[PDB]
């Protein structure tokens, strides 16, 4: 639930990129 | 008349209301309508256990669970789990009755009511084909679809091989045309015509024949985008006229067959394939049955001519039924034309695109990419600050792009937090998004307490950040920069509004990280050292790793800058493991800890991937059928358990545990 200030402001955390098509049933 | 043979009617039939009503109730063959009814019911029966979500009801609607939900109306609530299973059972029975032709109208209602109740319970599950299924059920509820090939015909003599009104076919044909044409018009966006949406969809192996004569870029630009636009804009006209229906059938069938494999959209492509023959002659199935063997014909629907029906008007004064049918066919089609362009009365549902997703026929036009999300709260009494794990009490991620869902989420969080000793919380959101390869930017104002912020359905939302469309021309230069990078380097592009700052913690792994300015002016602060430095166009600055730094935008216009970093830790580990493997290989050749576990794990994963790739097609298909079989069996057993609990009563806890264990067993 709660996290640390260092984690909340970690912008360059790994990779974050997805197609994100709202038509496709994600799950 | 030429118009009579080309359009199927004449201008004289539109002279008066009586003539229009007479034309719309003209006797017609019921065979094609019956075939479509059967196919639609069959596909709905298949779809209920898979995408409507019957196999995950227990996980979704678990009793005594803290979840933030997104209904269209805040006063709409779900039922306990057993009653949810009952609702899904009624829906399944209705779909079966629609497919069979048994008690057609009652079955239509039994499918319709639960379907729309479930649809309106969750805004995050809306898409175009679910809305289309609802529309089709609503239309068929009022049609004479059980007049040709149905059990009702065997039960009642008056409904066996009887005529149907022409507006039955007219409404369905109009609905299909509206789907195609509105999709085609939505595909006129600049991003689509320029080839930005689905730019990488041409790498699929299905496009192999085209690549024998075109480059990858040319294939993606022409075939995918322009061919899709052309098909959308011309399919209805191609199917309507009978001099061009063969080419239209071929092209539409190929289109839908390819789409069924390129994407995962449930039964959408199969439903469109089944709807295509609705434009053919109404008596085509009967003609096909005409060419069947005499022994075979005994297992097939009647092949004689249809009998007269009271539904139609024959060369008499039309009654109430016919006038109501004509009024329906007019009003429904007018409303269907209007609705996809109604996003100017409901102003509270527009953020960057128009309205809620699902009822505008804009498929695959906009693609989003999220970089980061932060949630902050401040205690109303103590005043201490805290941070929440994004999406803590949610089952979907669609709340990040819509202001109504963000308001609902903030209200849910404010009601749930007090049970963790956080009183009267104020909540702030910070979401970074990029649409069709644009600069990453904030979508909501990060200084606004969403709990108390104002939202109304018919008023434009104040705390939504405008999309910076003046920076679109940068995409070519952005792609050049990205393609010029080394294989161990990464880049992030950001655009920030004046008067705002970005606070960033750089991980210790990200050694050798730097920032370069592209437009405007920014001030970078080293929090630990308390030092301020100002950058200019093209000026780059090295940033410390494992510390805080803040970027202030002091320009009067939005600024642009990019982050270039290398994962020092990963590079070092990779190099060490590579040397270790090479040395071991050399020793094995003849010459000459967590690292060893990582190396062996890599090899283990690679070996699994190799076996996965080298798999007989038959084995893969067999596993596919087994997975589908499991899904269906689990859904059935869970429904049986819930129905028993509803009827007889809840058994002992151990009995329930054993029953659930049996339901969760894999097939064969
Ligand atoms: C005062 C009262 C007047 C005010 C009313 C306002 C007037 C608005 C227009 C209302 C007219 C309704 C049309 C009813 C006629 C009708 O449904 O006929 C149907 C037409 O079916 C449709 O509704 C068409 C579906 C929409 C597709 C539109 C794409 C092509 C544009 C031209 C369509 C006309 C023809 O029946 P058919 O099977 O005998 O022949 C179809 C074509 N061939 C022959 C090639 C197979
Ligand atoms: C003339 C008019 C006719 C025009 C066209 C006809 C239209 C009718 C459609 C008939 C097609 C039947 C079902 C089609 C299959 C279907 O629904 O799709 C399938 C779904 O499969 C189904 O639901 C139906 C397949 C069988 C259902 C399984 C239940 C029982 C299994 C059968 C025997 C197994 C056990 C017995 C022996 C061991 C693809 O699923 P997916 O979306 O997960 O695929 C992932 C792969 N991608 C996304 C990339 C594509
Ligand atoms: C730079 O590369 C390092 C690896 O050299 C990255 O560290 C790895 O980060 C991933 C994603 O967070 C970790 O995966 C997840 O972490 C948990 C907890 O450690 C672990 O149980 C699972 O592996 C889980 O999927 C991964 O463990 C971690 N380390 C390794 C050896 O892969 C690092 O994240 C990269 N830099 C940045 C800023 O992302
Ligand atoms: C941190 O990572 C960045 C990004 O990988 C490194 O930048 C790289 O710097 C080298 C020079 O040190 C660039 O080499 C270039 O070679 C061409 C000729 O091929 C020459 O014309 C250029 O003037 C330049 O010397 C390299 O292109 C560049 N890479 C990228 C993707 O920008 C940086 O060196 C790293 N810093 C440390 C301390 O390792
Ligand atoms: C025959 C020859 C020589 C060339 C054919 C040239 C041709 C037509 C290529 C077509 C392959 C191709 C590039 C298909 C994707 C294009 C896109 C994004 C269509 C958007 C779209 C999607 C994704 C759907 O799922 C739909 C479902 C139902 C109804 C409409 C739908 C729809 O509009
Ligand atoms: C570096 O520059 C930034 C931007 O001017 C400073 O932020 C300002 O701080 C002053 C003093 O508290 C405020 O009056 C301004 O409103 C701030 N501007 C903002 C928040 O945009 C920052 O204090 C400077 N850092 C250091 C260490 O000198
Ligand atoms: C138990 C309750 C919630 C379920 C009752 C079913 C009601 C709400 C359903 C049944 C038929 C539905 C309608 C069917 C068709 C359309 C046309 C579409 O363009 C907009 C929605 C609209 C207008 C639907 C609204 C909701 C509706 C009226
Ligand atoms: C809530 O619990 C915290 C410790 O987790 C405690 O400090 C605080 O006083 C509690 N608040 C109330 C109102 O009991």
């Amino acid at each position: 639930l709660f996290i640390r200030r260092e984690q909340a402001n970690n912008i360059l955390a790994r990779v974050t990129r997805a197609n994100s098509f709202l038509e496709e049933m994600k799950k | 008349s030429r118009i009579g043979k080309l359009l199927g009617f004449e201008w004289t039939d539109l002279s008066s209301w009586r003539r229009l009503v007479t034309l719309l109730n003209r006797p017609t063959d019921p065979a094609s309508l019956a075939v479509f009814r059967f196919l639609f019911g069959f596909l709905m029966v298949l779809d209920i256990p898979q995408e409507r979500g019957l196999s995950s009801l227990d996980r979704k609607y678990l009793d005594g669970l803290d979840v933030c939900r997104f209904p269209l109306l805040d006063a709409l609530r779900p039922l306990p789990l057993d009653w949810m299973y009952l609702v899904y059972t009624i829906m399944f029975l209705g779909a079966l009755g629609m497919m069979l032709g048994l008690c057609y109208r009652i079955s239509c209602v039994l499918f319709l009511l639960p379907y729309w109740y479930v649809f309106l319970l969750d805004k995050t599950s809306w898409n175009n084909h679910s809305y289309l299924y609802g529309l089709l059920a609503f239309q068929l509820t009022f049609m004479d679809a059980n007049h040709y090939w149905s059990v009702d015909g065997l039960l009642n003599a008056h409904r066996r091989n009887a005529h149907v009104p022409l507006w039955n076919y007219a409404v369905l044909r109009g609905q299909i045309f509206i789907v195609y044409f509105i999709a085609g018009v939505a595909a006129l966006d600049a991003d689509w015509v320029e080839g930005y949406s689905m730019e990488y969809l041409s790498r699929h192996w299905l496009f192999s024949p085209f690549k024998l004569l075109l480059s990858e870029e040319l294939t993606s630009l022409l075939v995918v985008h322009w061919g899709g636009l052309l098909l959308d804009l011309s399919a209805g006209f191609l199917l309507f006229f009978d001099v061009s229906r063969s080419i239209g059938l071929f092209f539409v069938s190929y289109f839908h067959c390819m789409n069924s494999q390129l994407f995962s959209i449930g039964m959408f492509s199969y439903v469109m394939l089944a709807s295509s023959p609705l434009f053919c002659s109404p008596e085509w199935p009967r003609k096909l049955v005409s060419y069947c063997p005499r022994r075979l014909q005994q297992l097939l629907p009647l092949k004689a001519a249809p009998q007269p029906s009271v539904s139609c008007v024959y060369k008499q004064k039309p009654g109430l039924r016919h006038q109501l049918g004509a009024a329906f066919t007019l009003l429904y089609l007018l409303e269907q034309l209007f609705l996809p362009y109604s996003h100017f009365l409901t102003q509270g549902y527009n953020n960057w695109t128009n309205g809620l997703y699902g009822y505008s026929w804009d498929m695959m036009v906009h693609s989003r990419s999220h970089q980061h999300v932060k949630i902050t709260y401040r205690d109303g009494r103590t005043g201490e600050l805290g941070y929440l794990n994004p999406g803590v009490f949610t089952q979907s991620r669609r709340w990040k792009d819509h202001a109504d869902m963000l308001k609902q989420y903030a209200t849910c969080l404010s009601r749930l937090l007090p049970k963790y000793n956080v009183t009267e919380p104020q909540i702030y959101f910070d979401i970074w998004v990029s649409i069709n390869d644009r600069f990453q930017q904030r979508i909501f104002d990060p200084r606004v307490d969403i709990v108390q912020a104002a939202w109304s359905p018919f008023q434009r939302t104040s705390w939504v950040q405008p999309l910076l469309m003046d920076l679109s021309p940068w995409r070519a230069k952005l792609q050049e920069i990205k393609s010029s990078l080394d294989n161990h380097t990464e880049v992030v592009f950001i655009a920030d509004f004046p008067g705002l700052h970005l606070e960033n913690f750089v991980s210790e792994d990200l050694g050798n990280t730097s920032i370069q300015l592209l437009q405007g002016e920014v001030t970078v602060e080293l929090v630990a050292e308390q030092k301020n430095q100002t950058l200019r166009e093209g000026e780059k600055m090295q940033l410390p790793a494992g510390e805080y730094h803040k970027v202030y935008t002091t320009s009067p216009s939005p600024s642009c800058y990019m982050y270039v970093y290398v994962n020092t830790t990963e590079l070092a580990l990779e190099q060490d493991l590579a040397y270790l493997q090479e040395l071991k290989e050399k020793v094995e050749n003849g010459s000459e800890t967590p690292l060893v576990q990582t190396f062996l794990r890599r090899q283990q994963r690679l070996q699994e991937i190799e076996r996965r790739r080298n798999t007989p097609f038959h084995e893969r298909f067999f596993r596919f059928l087994l997975r589908k079989l499991y899904v269906f069996r689990r859904s059935f057993l869970m429904t049986c358990i819930s129905l028993r609990n509803l009827i007889l009563g809840r058994p002992s806890l151990e009995q329930l545990a054993q029953e659930v264990t049996y339901a969760n067993l894999r097939p064969f």
